[PDB]
């Protein structure tokens, strides 16, 4: 159809200029390549963390926690406590 | 592939299979026990034969 052609014409070289073609648009100032394409593409890390949600920040797991190894002090306090504890059991 | 122009699809995988070890475990404990089991032990044992030496009395 001729109202379907010319539609389709009109929509197809106009879409051609708006993508198919790196003719950004003439009706429209700001052309969205130099908007979209890197700024608006660290808009997915300004949402994200930015240089870290890629990046995933190195956070190595630590040591859990213990007593030093030191039986010559806690062990000999931790005797006598445990013995005073027991007074009442 | 849902994200056709991630371009850092690659990267961000690149980056969790290099860090496969964030870090290491920590089994430190290799005298601390072995001195804990000592002093436990010994005492546990102390325990037992004076319960055993009342029980006889």
């Amino acid at each position: 159809q001729d109202l379907y052609l010319r539609e389709l014409k009109d929509t197809k070289l106009a879409p051609s200029t708006l993508q198919d073609a790196e003719g950004n648009v003439k009706p429209w100032n700001p052309p969205q390549k130099p908007n979209l394409p890197e700024l608006e593409l660290q808009g997915p890390e300004a949402l994200k963390a930015y240089t870290e949600q890629n990046v995933e920040t190195a956070h190595v797991a630590k040591e859990s926690e213990e007593g030093e190894s030191e039986p010559i002090e806690e062990d000999w306090l931790v005797l006598d406590d445990a013995e005073e504890t027991k007074e009442s059991h | 592939s849902v994200l056709k122009n991630t371009s850092v699809i690659d990267k961000i995988e690149s980056y969790v299979k290099q860090y496969k070890p964030v870090k290491i475990d920590a089994s430190k404990q290799l005298q601390v026990i072995e001195s804990f089991e000592k002093h436990a032990m010994t005492n546990a044992k102390e325990t037992e034969s004076l319960v055993s030496k009342e029980l006889k009395d």
